[PDB]
């Protein structure tokens, strides 16, 4: 992002150089790259919660409904880990999008059972 | 604070 | 239940004086020593005095009177002499007395010297067997010192407990675990239980036993004797607000009581139920704590009338009635009732699963503080 | 030159030791210590209301440097709001006023 | 290491220190010595003290001056970029709406 | 700085 910001920099001060050798001039960038690190930061906010969530549940719900939590956390985790999440596709994406509306509904039913 | 033994001296003069 | 059985009270002599130690005799079970401070009052009485009471008879005077001229803060009987009585005073004299013997006067004192104690005395003991037993005393200064009970003029062994570069320690308590004679664990002024040994190669002050903020001021170890072996552990009072249980196995405290709201002053195990023991209090209440029931709540709590100060607490060899000490001087004595001083079959394995279950929630509780 | 507590309780102690030496002696034990040792005492006094004022300054500089940088750097992350929301308005609003001279020119 | 100051004046109550000891017994400064070595001690450490903070000091007050210039800097770009963007805000949308009004005739 | 009055003192005692 700096680097690129240097060089769009040096792009505009070349192109106010250069007005009567050009007529046309638009700035129009759509890296390829962008999708995927939205993809990472969506992937970042789920783990993060997952983990503290997860260190917090094996900590100190040390009955069978425990039991069953901490299992529905597991099978959560697997749920979304079976799903491959770095798929920039629309078909991974939608996949994803799935794995996280399982992964917050099992998550709501553990929390409402404990 | 040079008073204090100053006059600690004084005493007997 | 908790009941009020009888009220001792001596109007010349026990008035206007704090009780700091009481005992009961193993060959006379019916009876109880006291020791008692100055009577700022009256400086031509006797500081120090010694009363012993009795439970068969219905007579409101002491059996025997004793005293000193300097004010006595532990007494104790003697195990294997029923006619001797063991005291330790302000000066540091250890005096003994006679019921045999016509004089009130000590028959026989420790010199003051620097071999034996010259600061406060609160802890003397007789621990051995029949054909062999010595006379245990700590001062306050660390020093402890070995005395046979026919000869006292002259101290056995001597030595002084240190720790921390030969630091001194301050030891206010001192309890004895049953079967032993070589280990022994005090108490301290300065909050911290420390394990000592009477003799050998570490003679002398063993371990740290970390855990408490203020003095303390009493401890005794297990003496409950059943099928599981209970004798390495011990409880503690200070002046913290709390009762804390140990274990000799363990550098930390296995559990606070935190059911008070003033000074502890001490604690004592049963000696027939092995989950049960009694704390007092500066509000004059006498509290009941059975493990097996509950470990947050005191299981008996009675108040005595006009709420003085309790200083001293001791059961029974019977385990059925139990003695307080208040800070004006009255000794007040309760019975507790069979539903809670029996111990029944499962008690002892009932505690081994008690005791267990306490460590893993005390476990809980560090790693959540950690955490 | 306000004196504090532990100097005034050292010269305290200095003034007992001087006032036994005085008395088991004579005078002229005093006659040349003295002002040996009231000028050390000074000294004390003037360094430790120098060291003072070094801990005042170090703590009212040390939370103007935290000050100092995350109000830098909250202004960085709202000048790159400035430097985007321009990029976006101007590329939009092109394409809109070149899709508009298109229309107006066929 | 011992400071020069303290030094001096510890020469001083030395040959002090030697007078009264030749001049009547051995007993004049028996009560003296560890009120002097603390006095002389409090005065070396507290001057120690006084060296780490002055240097300390120096350092942060240095790197405090580079921060605030650098932050001003930092004001100076940040309402220069918001100024050049009202400008071409309004400017673009100026000759925009003079295109539509040429688009309406 | 206790060696040093240390000397002071043993010197000569």
């Amino acid at each position: 992002d700096d680097e690129y910001e240097k060089l769009q920099v040096l792009l505009r001060d070349i192109v106010k150089r250069k007005r009567e050798e050009n007529l046309k001039m638009v700035w129009r960038i759509n890296p390829a790259h962008r999708k995927l690190q939205a993809r990472l930061d969506q992937m970042r906010k789920f783990r993060r919660q997952h983990e503290q969530l997860r260190a917090v549940i094996v900590r100190v719900l040390r009955d069978a409904a425990d039991a069953n939590a901490i299992e529905e956390v597991n099978l959560a985790y697997e749920n979304v880990k079976e799903v491959d999440g770095l798929d920039v596709s629309k078909e991974g994406t939608e996949a994803w999008e799935a794995a996280m509306k399982r992964y917050d509904e099992r998550i709501d039913r553990v929390e409402t059972r404990i | 604070l040079a008073s204090f033994f100053n006059s600690l001296l004084s005493k007997k003069t | 239940k908790l009941s009020l059985n009888r009220q001792f009270f001596d109007e010349r002599w026990s008035k206007h004086r704090v009780v700091s130690c009481l005992d009961w005799s193993s060959q006379y079970p019916e009876l109880l020593v006291a020791s008692y401070n100055n009577n700022e009052d009256a400086p031509h009485e006797p500081d120090g005095v010694a009363l012993v009471w009795n439970m068969k008879y219905k007579k409101t005077t002491p059996e025997y009177v004793f005293h000193c001229q300097s004010a006595v803060m532990s007494a104790t009987f003697a195990k294997f002499h029923p006619n001797l009585v063991v005291g330790g005073t302000y000066s540091g004299q250890i005096v003994l007395w006679d019921n045999r013997s016509n004089k009130r006067t000590p028959v026989q004192r420790t010199p003051l010297s620097a071999a034996a104690h010259t600061h406060p005395v609160y802890c003397v003991n007789v621990v051995g067997t029949q054909n062999a037993h010595n006379l245990i005393s700590i001062s306050t200064d660390g020093k402890i010192c070995s005395w046979s009970l026919d000869m006292l003029s002259h101290p056995q062994d001597s030595m002084e407990l240190v720790h921390k570069q030969s630091k001194a320690v301050a030891v206010t308590s001192m309890s004895f675990p049953v079967g032993d004679v070589n280990n022994f664990v005090v108490g301290s002024e300065e909050g911290s239980v420390y394990t000592a040994c009477r003799h050998g190669s570490k003679a002398g002050i063993s371990e740290m036993f970390e855990g408490h903020q203020g003095p303390i001021t009493g401890i005794h170890c297990h003496a409950a004797v059943g099928a599981v072996d209970f004798s390495h552990l011990f409880v503690t009072s200070s002046f913290d607000w709390t009762v804390k249980l140990w274990s000799t196995k363990n550098n930390k405290p296995l559990y606070s009581f935190e059911d008070n709201a003033g000074y502890v002053y001490d604690v004592m195990w049963s000696p027939t139920h092995p989950a049960l023991f009694a704390c007092v209090d500066g509000m004059g209440r006498l509290d009941l704590w059975n493990l097996n029931n509950d470990t947050e709540v005191p299981t008996a709590s009675i108040s005595v009338e006009g709420n003085p100060a309790l200083n001293r607490v001791r059961w029974t060899h019977s385990g059925r009635e139990i003695a307080v000490g208040d800070s004006e001087g009255q000794i007040v004595i309760y019975d507790v009732g069979e539903q809670i001083a029996v111990p029944r079959n499962d008690e002892w394995a009932r505690f081994g699963r008690t005791l267990a279950e306490i460590n893993a929630n005390r476990a809980d509780a560090e790693e959540e503080a950690a955490t | 030159s306000v004196m504090s507590e532990r100097v005034s309780g050292l010269a305290g102690s200095i003034y007992r030791e001087f006032e036994r030496l005085i008395h088991c002696y004579d005078e002229e034990v005093v006659k040349e210590l003295m002002p040996l040792v009231v000028n050390v005492l000074e000294n004390l006094d003037s360094v430790l209301s120098e060291n003072q004022e070094h801990e005042v300054e170090l703590e009212l500089l040390r939370e103007d440097n935290e000050q100092l940088l995350t109000q830098y750097e909250r202004e960085k992350a709202l000048r790159r709001q400035a430097e985007e929301k321009f990029i976006e308005f101007e590329d939009a609003l092109e394409q809109e006023k070149k899709e508009l001279q298109i229309q107006v020119e066929h």
